[PDB]
């Protein structure tokens, strides 16, 4: 139950790196929307960034949080230098994906999947 | 037109041929190498055959 | 004599065994195992902390002179604790030799990067990180090199499916190339091409 | 031979034919359902039984290496002919 | 051994004749004129262009083209549903469903070859133990829809009946090598 | 094939067909296997 | 070679373009014709022969 | 039967040239500058 | 200074990149595969295997092929130990069912039992 | 047990047919172990690192391409140059991209 | 073995037998290993197979035209190493590398034999036994082995409701469940009752039991009758094979009352015969005398 | 049902949903989105066409292999109509023109073709028919097209009595002739609206929402025999709509009050063209008629589609008409037009 | 029949003749199949003899020939270079990778056919399809675009 750290000794500086990454993403969203001709608004993209952070927000292992921070910085750098396209950025919103309903009746009526 | 940095983004012709070769047998994975280097076909076949 | 079986020379085996003892006694701090294969190939398995000293010693030593990096590879064995085995194939042009240096890692313990030793390790470790998810410390620019932008997951891992999770198609409402969950017209038929009879008695594991 | 359904479409030699209420005949609307005119079971039915003199015959399908693997057929039953499992040729032992 | 492609052995010194030759080479474009001469020689050569579609390029009897299912001289289908063509097909472009026929013969009921997956590698025709599946040398079967390249048993049997005067002769001419 | 004619068979095509793409006699794929699961047919007589 | 090798246009396009040293090629992991162009005497067919 | 196999002739194949062959054409420099200067002077006159 | 402590279960589900439904709604089996009774060879009963639950496999309209919607259908993983398979499954966040290894029971075999004077194991044919 | 027999031997002999069947369905079993084979391709040193677990399918196949390292070295080669010099460098590294991307 | 043959002679051929439409015999492939003979002599207990002849002409099978059917008769198809004794329903259908293996449990009887279902492209193709030393060893009954083809006929695929004419017509899940739910909320406790058959799992049983208990119904009956007097289903030892199959192996006298175990539970009777052969089990029967 | 029409899969490209739909106006503007939704959810779509194979060829990627059957048809060929509707359980009618040709006019296109299609569908016994009319096409309107669409509604309801009639508002999209038309008024000097664009209320509806509503009407058991009103969330006056359109275009705004009779005269002048006309008379009074308030008719909420607003779906269709100078402008750079309750 | 429709048929024949005699491809190719494409360009088969001239930019192109495997990284770029061509544009899919995924059909980073991204007019099968079969596919495309009746459909409108 004792491991070698990656960057953060404990959870607090990992949260500090998370906060810095969120700061960079929040600053980058308006520039991304202005540069690449996105149909979305700036506030919608900030909602997207916030909810991605929220789905990742349940983890408490410092090494895993450091690796998620590193992947987020890679993703951010691919957003800074324009290597993603409009399609690559817009894949986050799942607007062409019909969402699977979570109700048991709907899952029963569609098919055999649980 | 003076160049200061070159960053070749690759993987635009990437197909996961190593994973496919892993999922197939040796004779089945033999023709993957011609399409690895489609200019050096029999050289690739020679390399794979010598390894096997 | 025998036209079917490959000829075997013992002088290469003895030379590689002597060099294995040489390297093992020079570096007892990191070297965990030294073996010579029947195919006359020398492998040294080291601690992950010893990547920098082992690679620097093999590159810069007078008797080693392994100045050329042949390749840098990861092998995913998902039954051991450190599942990613990192393999460094090196070539010595002075002594006309090839050496293999092995080490281990898992998803949460990165290993040191050898861009300061060999420059091909830059792109090789970028590929290894992109395909297996092994982080590299003190790398100049570690990022994806072969997968698509925004690709989730490392596809050369064992647990990653062959067909993947996501697939692309052109959508006409949005006039874009969109990504949707994978769905195949014909599923890849897996085959059980594993004979139930033991082929090689030399590699028989004792029963548990 | 090739037979037609009540729907009007021709039946394949394996017995496959689309129903009256299938939605999958729209793929044959303004096109044609391609079927094999020569039926293998009929063509092997027209071939006469080879009357041989030995108790065990050997078949390779003709042409030597251009045929099938060489298989041996035991012609002991006089109430039925021995059939090659590869080519379908029938053999009968001549007891006269 | 090895040889030098750009290193010169010693030096040719400086001579008035050599200097004047170098001056003529610089000023009068001598290598450009000899390149023009080689280019004009290729102009006055005879072209190597065949007259498609009225002329066709040479091939070998080993050629791998459109797939086909052959028959015996009796007319029985050669295939016996052993699925070696699937088990060796690297792209998994072959699907076989089989059942006993009305006379008990072992015959396929479904034999699909997805030619948009096929890599035209001849593994099926070299793994077939009865020479049923073959790659006939037809290559001019380009279609206008994706569906028309999804072959089934009836299409492959039609190909085998169409190209039988071709495929049997090619196997007769080539079979002693394999 | 005038001094060396090919072998004549009864199943060979007596008339050659060229490529018939974008033409009414083009090839259309279909599943050549019959139905697998046969459903239960309800009876035509009411219980009451 | 008559078309290209002695051509001054080709020589202006190719000479002193993309020069790489032997130590840099060895450290960067170059192989084949590039090491030979840099001057490193190395060939797999002559050093570790096969077939 | 004797084995028939794809074999070279027993005398071997003929010699195949592989060295580079520059024809070494053209004239000397002195004569061609002489022709040039003669053209210059004749045109001027 | 270079060695910290954590009291958790080593969850990497956010790092593997698998979508959420294929983590939460999936079940895996850890088992020694049973020997194929059409053969007597038992070399396939040596390594533990983890497989996934079977999802829907339907029929294609155009050709009748087996169309599927799950990605983890052909996924089988090989393990040297049951506890190693447990560690991998708990690390990847999949709920697991484990079947114990069915070793064949040792049996008393004697050729003289075929020819007993009084006992019932005497065989009437050879 | 490795290379398939002749077709006449297949059709006239039992064990030749058995070996043909098993080779063209399952394939030959490679004994477990790892190797690295380097062959002088015209573009450079084409290497393959093959790891076999004892089955008829390879456990791992890493494809070392010379062009991958050459394109990694493209950045140093193009210092102090222009667009035409860059396309000349791309040409003279003898780059194909199937072996690079894999 | 070797990789090339020195046999330059002609091979023998043996005429095929007709022992039944289950076990298809191509007896040229037989290598005379007597496994089927020993199985029929000891486990099947029929003594209907044997070797007729001498030397190279020795043939396995029945001398007369005899239809070989007892229970447990697909295990000769299992234990025949060559393809001489194959399965006629499985004939020419699929290949073992195609067939995906699923470890399941038999429901054809109450022994609970561990089985493998072999499925190809989303369709059940074969049933094989599994090695469980405490239940069924290496064998399954013929009904278990060859009853898989009944899952492709007379199968309910869509929900049906009675029409106003009185006929069953296809409908939607919403409509069918709405009708049944309306009748369920209409009717009270004792007016609602349920009867369970034989091929039902415990999940559905507890599901329907909970539903009927929520609608206050306790008439949760099964088709099979067990005496409810005394303890009944209260004590679990009252309705169980308490000695179990290892206890069949261990016991020395067995008294069978009112049962025909050969057809009611073929693997149970097979283990009784195994104990009778090896441990000299003393077997007695009260009931009609059956073989 | 039938065994081949039972739905399967997770609703992707390769799934089967059991919708066999003959879409008659699939080569138009709404038809491409309809066939996209059907192919995306997985359906056997029959596209009868009269234009060129290249003209329908953009539809060819919009489904899986073999899920789209293209068939030539003629509006005067009942044989072609019944061979198109022969194998279907849904028949969708999107046939319509915004002008009159020498072969087909408003009454033919909006009455005779839908009546023939509905008659062939009834003879073939298809389960479901969906017919797209227009909103506020009640009767005795100022335009010939809406009276023709009303007569077509009555004919379709007479022939196939349980037809799902969908009446959408002025549908806006990428290839529409509403927003692109208003933005292409910028090529002239001014925007000549009738009464300066006031007292004319319009509530446009997005083409993706219309197509989703059509698909949900194919798969909705409660939609049989009903008339739906596909309307947007916000009502705008015509003047404010044109002002917002030109604000997103960032071109200019010069409105002009020009009377209806002479504006219809110049609309007829533009419509007298052998090609596709820029505007017609029927176009200009269909623009200048107001859209009625949907009170009793069910809508997109009842069919399960939440109507996307024009303010959210406006920049994907007007960014073409901007110049370079205002190309990289976001949503919030333009003031949205004020909505009216009436 | 009437005189005007004969005239519009003759104008259809003229326009289709021009469009099939002048067929300029975009300089696009990805793989093995692109090597076979430039082997059609080689002097033996002579697309220049057939009237077919490479132009690098899609604006000067008529036909887009998908020669190679379409990866997930390549698909948006392919859709881009297809959309930026002018309207009289055609698509020739080349080889098994471009038709139906081919030898990488079960790959994570390969789309299963270029028809999932761009509308394909003619599929040329093979791996690689020879330059013979490629010249065949080009001639088939010429026949296809001769078969179009644009002005006749416009007149019958
Ligand atoms: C002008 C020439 C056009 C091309 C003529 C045919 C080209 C091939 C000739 C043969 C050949 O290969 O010669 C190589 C040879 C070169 O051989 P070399 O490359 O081996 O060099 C000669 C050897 N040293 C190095 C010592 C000089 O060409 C010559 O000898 C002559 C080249 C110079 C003269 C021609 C170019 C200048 C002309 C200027 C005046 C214009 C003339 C009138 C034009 C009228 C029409 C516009
Ligand atoms: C040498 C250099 C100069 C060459 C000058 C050549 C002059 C002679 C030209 C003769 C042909 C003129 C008409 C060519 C029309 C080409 C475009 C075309 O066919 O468009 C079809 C279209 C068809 O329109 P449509 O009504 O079918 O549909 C268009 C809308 N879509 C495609 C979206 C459904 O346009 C025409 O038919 C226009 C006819 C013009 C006739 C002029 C006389
Ligand atoms: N456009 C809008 O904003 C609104 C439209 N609608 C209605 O919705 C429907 C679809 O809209 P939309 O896409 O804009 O319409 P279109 O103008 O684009 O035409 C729709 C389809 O009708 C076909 N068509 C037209 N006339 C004929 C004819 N005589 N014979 C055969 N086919 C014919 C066209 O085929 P082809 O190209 O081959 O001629 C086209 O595929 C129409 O009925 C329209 O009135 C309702 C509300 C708003
Ligand atoms: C335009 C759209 C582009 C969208 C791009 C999205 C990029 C997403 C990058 C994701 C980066 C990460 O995953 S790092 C976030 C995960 N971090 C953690 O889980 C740290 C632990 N979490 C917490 O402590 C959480 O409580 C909080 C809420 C994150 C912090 O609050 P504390 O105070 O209690
Ligand atoms: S290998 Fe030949 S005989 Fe065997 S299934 Fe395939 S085509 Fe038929
Ligand atoms: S040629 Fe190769 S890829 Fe094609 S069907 Fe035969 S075995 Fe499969
Ligand atoms: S089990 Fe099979 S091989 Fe053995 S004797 Fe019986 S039939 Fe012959
Ligand atoms: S597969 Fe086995 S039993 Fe069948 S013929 Fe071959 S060797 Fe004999
Ligand atoms: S179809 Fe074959 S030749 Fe063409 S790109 Fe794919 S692998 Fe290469
Ligand atoms: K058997
Ligand atoms: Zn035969």
């Amino acid at each position: 139950t004792s491991v070698k750290p990656i960057f953060s000794r404990d959870l607090n500086e990992a949260k500090r790196r998370v906060r810095e990454l969120y700061r960079a993403w929040y600053r980058e969203v308006p520039n991304t929307v202005h540069l690449m001709q996105l149909d979305i608004t700036v506030k919608q993209g900030r909602d997207k960034v916030r909810e991605m952070f929220m789905k990742n927000a349940h983890v408490t292992d410092p090494r895993v949080v450091d690796l998620l921070v590193i992947k987020g910085k890679m993703e951010l750098q691919e957003t800074i230098k324009v290597w993603k396209q409009r399609t690559h950025v817009m894949r986050f919103f799942h607007e062409t994906e019909t969402p699977r309903p979570k109700d048991f009746l709907s899952k029963f009526y569609m098919g055999h999947d649980p | 037109e003076m160049v200061r940095k070159c960053d070749p983004h690759i993987g635009l012709l990437h197909r996961g041929t190593e994973k496919l070769i892993e999922y197939k047998t040796y004779l089945q994975a033999l023709p993957y190498f011609d399409r690895l280097d489609y200019v050096s076909m029999m050289c690739n076949e020679q390399a794979y055959s010598i390894a096997v | 004599k025998r036209p079917t079986v490959r000829p075997r020379s013992d002088v290469t085996h003895k030379q590689l065994s002597a060099f294995g003892e040489y390297v093992a006694e020079i570096l007892p701090k990191y070297v965990q195992q030294v073996q010579v294969s029947c195919l006359d190939e020398l492998e040294i398995c080291i601690h992950p902390d010893g990547v920098i000293p082992t690679l620097t010693f093999l590159r810069d030593h007078t008797n080693a002179q392994f100045k050329s990096l042949a390749d840098l590879t990861a092998v995913d064995v998902p039954t051991r604790q450190n599942r990613f085995e990192i393999v460094y194939n090196l070539l010595s042009l002075r002594f006309n030799s090839r050496i293999r240096v092995k080490t281990y890692a898992d998803e949460l313990t990165p290993i040191d990067s050898i861009v300061s030793v060999h420059i091909a390790a830059n792109w090789y470790e970028r590929e290894v990180w992109d395909m297996f998810g092994v982080f590299f410390f003190n790398h100049p620019d570690l990022r994806r090199i072969l997968t698509d932008y925004g690709f989730e997951g490392h596809p050369f891992r064992k647990d990653f499916p062959l067909t993947g999770y996501v697939e692309l198609r052109y959508d006409d409402e949005v006039k874009r190339v969109v990504a949707e969950p994978v769905e195949l017209a014909q599923e890849f038929r897996k085959f059980d091409l594993n004979s139930p009879w033991e082929a090689f008695p030399a590699y028989r594991q004792p029963p548990e | 031979g090739v037979q037609v359904s009540p729907s009007g479409e021709k039946i394949t030699h394996t017995g496959q034919v689309y129903d009256e209420k299938d939605y999958r005949r729209v793929r044959f609307v303004d096109r044609q359902k391609e079927v094999n005119e020569n039926f293998a079971i009929d063509l092997i039915a027209q071939q006469p039984v080879n009357e041989v003199e030995h108790r065990i015959i050997a078949c390779d399908g003709g042409g030597g290496a251009l045929g099938h693997p060489k298989v041996y057929i035991n012609l002991d039953k006089e109430t039925k002919t021995g059939t090659c499992g590869y080519c379908g040729l029938q053999f009968k032992q001549h007891h006269h | 051994t090895y040889k030098y492609v750009n290193k010169k052995e010693q030096e040719s010194e400086v001579d008035m004749k050599s200097a004047t030759d170098n001056a003529a080479r610089i000023l009068m474009w001598t290598e450009l004129i000899r390149g023009l001469g080689m280019t004009l020689s290729y102009l006055f050569r005879e072209p190597a262009t065949i007259n498609y579609p009225f002329e066709k390029g040479p091939l070998s009897p080993r050629f791998r083209g459109e797939h086909a299912l052959r028959r015996y001289p009796s007319g029985e289908e050669r295939c016996i549903a052993c699925k070696l063509c699937e088990a060796i097909c690297p792209a998994q472009a072959i699907t076989i469903e089989a059942e006993p026929r009305a006379d008990g013969s072992r015959r396929t009921t479904r034999y699909d070859i997805d030619m948009t997956k096929c890599i035209y590698c001849g593994f099926c025709q070299e793994a077939c133990p009865v020479d049923a599946i073959v790659e006939g040398p037809n290559f001019e079967f380009s279609t206008e829809t994706h569906e028309e390249l999804l072959y089934n048993k009836e299409k492959l049997l039609n190909n085998g009946d169409k190209w039988e005067a071709e495929i049997a002769a090619n196997i007769q001419a080539d079979y002693l090598y394999r | 094939p005038t001094t060396n004619p090919p072998t004549a068979r009864k199943f060979i095509w007596t008339n050659h067909k060229f490529n018939v793409s974008a033409t009414p006699e083009q090839y259309v794929p279909y599943s050549t296997t019959r139905k697998k699961i046969h459903e239960w047919v309800p009876p035509s007589t009411p219980y009451k | 070679e008559e078309m290209l090798t002695n051509n001054r246009i080709w020589r202006n396009r190719t000479v002193d373009i993309g020069v790489v040293t032997a130590e840099d090629a060895l450290n960067y992991g170059f192989s084949g014709v590039m090491l030979r162009g840099s001057g490193i005497q190395w060939d797999l067919r002559k050093t570790q022969p096969y077939d | 039967s004797k084995v028939k196999q794809d074999m070279p002739p027993p005398g071997g194949y003929g010699p195949i040239d592989y060295k580079r062959n520059l024809p070494r054409r053209g004239l000397s420099g002195y004569s061609m500058f002489a022709v040039g200067i003669g053209a210059l002077i004749f045109g001027y006159w | 200074t270079q060695l910290i402590t954590v009291d958790e279960k080593l969850d990497i589900t956010t790092l593997t990149g698998v979508p959420e439904e294929h983590i939460k709604t999936r079940k895996v089996r850890i088992f020694v595969p049973a020997r194929n009774n059409m053969q007597s060879g038992v070399n396939n009963t040596k390594k533990w295997k983890m497989e996934f639950d079977t999802r829907e496999r339907w029929e294609n309209p155009l050709m009748g092929w087996a169309s599927t919607a799950d990605p983890l259908s052909n996924m089988v993983l090989t393990f040297s130990a049951k506890e190693d398979a447990i560690a991998f499954a708990e690390k990847n966040g999949w709920s697991y069912d484990v079947e114990e290894k069915k070793v064949p029971k040792p049996k008393s075999k004697s050729y003289g039992a075929n020819f007993s004077w009084n006992k019932r194991t005497r065989v009437s044919t050879k | 047990k490795v290379s398939p027999p002749k077709r006449a031997e297949m059709k006239t002999s039992m064990e030749s047919l058995i070996h043909h069947f098993k080779l063209y369905t399952e394939g030959y079993q490679v004994p477990p172990g790892a190797t690295y084979t380097a062959i002088e391709a015209p573009k450079g040193e084409f290497g393959v690192y093959l790891v076999s677990d004892g089955s008829s399918r390879p456990y791992r196949c890493k494809i070392k391409a010379p062009g991958f390292a050459h394109l990694a070295g493209l950045d140093k080669m193009s210092k102090g140059h222009m667009l035409a010099d860059v396309v000349a460098i791309i040409g003279t590294q003898d780059i194909v991209f199937g072996e690079i991307d894999r | 073995g070797s990789d090339r043959s020195r046999f330059l002679e002609g091979k023998r051929a043996v005429e095929d037998k007709n022992i039944g439409p289950l076990v298809k015999t191509i007896m040229t492939r037989c290598i005379q290993c007597t496994r089927c003979i020993r199985f029929a002599s000891e486990i099947a207990g029929v003594d209907d197979l044997g070797t007729t002849g001498r030397g190279n002409d020795m043939q396995v099978g029945t001398y007369i035209e005899k239809m070989f059917m007892s229970e447990l008769s697909g295990n000769v198809i299992d234990i025949c190493p060559v393809g001489a004794l194959t399965s006629k329903p499985y004939a020419f259908t699929a290949r073992p590398w195609e067939t995906r293996k699923t470890e399941s449990i038999d429901v054809m009887d109450a022994v609970g034999s561990n089985i493998v279902v072999s499925t190809r492209t989303g369709e059940v193709m074969r049933i094989l036994p599994r090695m469980h030393e405490d239940i069924n060893e290496e064998w399954i009954s013929d009904k278990t082995r060859f009853a898989y083809d009944g899952l492709k006929r007379q199968r309910l695929t869509e929900p049906m409701v009675r029409n106003e004419k009185g006929l069953l017509t296809y409908t939607s899940w919403e409509d069918a469940l709405s009708r049944v739910a309306g009748m369920l909320q209409n009717f009270e406790g004792n007016a609602v009752a349920a009867i369970a058959g034989g091929l039902v799992d415990a999940e559905a049983l507890v599901a329907l039991k909970d539903l009927l208990n929520k609608v206050d119904s306790d008439n949760l009956c099964t088709e099979e009758i067990f005496p409810t007097e005394g303890a009944g289903t209260d004590l679990r030892s009252n309705y169980l094979l308490n000695t179990t199959i290892a206890g069949v192996e261990e016991a020395d006298v067995v008294l069978l009352v009112g049962t025909n175990p050969r057809f009611e539970a073929p693997l149970f009777n097979a283990r009784i015969r195994k104990s009778w052969l090896h441990n000299d089990l003393k077997v007695a029967l009260i009931g009609s005398p059956v073989d | 049902l039938h065994h081949a029409v039972i739905p399967h899969g997770k609703g992707g490209r390769s799934s089967v949903s059991g919708v066999v739909a003959t879409v008659f106006g699939a080569t138009g503007f709404l038809g491409r989105y309809v066939v996209n939704h059907l192919g995306r959810m997985g359906s056997q779509v029959i596209i009868p066409y009269r234009c060129d194979v290249y003209d329908i060829m953009h539809l060819r990627l919009m489904g899986d292999l073999g899920q789209l059957t293209f068939l030539e048809w003629d509006a005067r060929d009942k044989d072609s109509i019944r061979k198109a509707v022969q194998h279907s359980n849904v028949v969708i009618n999107l046939i319509g023109r915004e002008w009159e040709t020498r072969n087909f006019d408003f009454e033919d296109v909006f009455v005779n073709i839908p009546r023939a299609i509905a008659q062939a569908s009834k003879e073939a016994g298809v389960e479901r028919f969906i017919h797209v009319s227009h909103l506020n096409a009640s009767m005795k309107s100022s335009s010939k097209s809406l009276r023709s669409k009303a007569v077509g509604e009555k004919e379709v309801r007479s022939v196939f009595p349980e037809a799902i009639i969908i009446r959408p508002s002025d549908i806006f999209g990428r290839e529409d002739r509403f927003l692109n038309h208003f933005a292409n008024y910028r090529w002239f000097l001014a925007v000549p609206l009738v009464s300066l664009g006031f007292k004319t209320v319009k509530q446009p509806v997005y083409v993706a929402d219309v197509s989703k509503g059509i698909v949900n009407a194919t798969k909705d058991p409660d939609a049989v025999g009903k008339t739906f009103a596909f309307t947007g969330p916000n009502r705008y006056l015509l003047f404010h709509l044109v002002k917002y359109i030109f604000g997103m275009t960032h071109r200019t705004f010069i409105p002009y009050p020009l009377p209806l009779f002479v504006y219809s005269w110049i609309g007829k002048l533009f419509g007298l063209s052998p090609f596709e006309p820029w505007t017609t008379k029927d176009k200009v009074e269909r623009i200048h008629i107001s859209d009625v308030m949907p009170t009793d008719l069910p809508g997109l909420e009842d069919l399960g589609v939440q109507p996307t607003p024009l303010e959210l779906k406006s920049i994907e269709v007007l960014r073409r008409h901007r110049t370079y100078r205002w190309l990289s402008s976001e949503i919030e750079e333009t003031k949205p037009a004020k909505t009216v309750n009436y | 029949r009437s005189r005007a429709e004969y005239v519009v048929t003759k104008l259809d024949d003229l326009i289709n003749w021009a469009r099939r005699s002048s067929l300029w491809p975009m300089t696009f190719g990805l793989a093995c199949c692109a090597v076979e494409m430039m082997h059609m360009a080689a002097p033996r088969y002579d697309m220049d003899r057939f009237g077919v001239v490479f132009r690098a930019s899609p604006r000067q192109a008529d036909v887009m020939i998908v020669a190679g495997t379409l990866t997930n990284k390549m698909a948006p770029a392919l859709r881009k270079v297809y959309d930026q061509m002018p309207e009289p544009r055609y698509v020739v899919s080349m080889g098994s990778c471009a038709n139906g995924g081919g030898y990488y059909h079960y790959s994570y980073s390969v789309v299963r056919g270029c028809d999932r991204i761009v509308p394909v007019d003619i599929y040329v099968p093979g791996c690689p399809p020879t330059a013979e079969a490629l010249l065949y596919g080009i001639l088939q495309l010429q026949r296809k675009i001769k078969r179009e009746q644009k002005l006749k459909i416009w007149y019958r409108r």
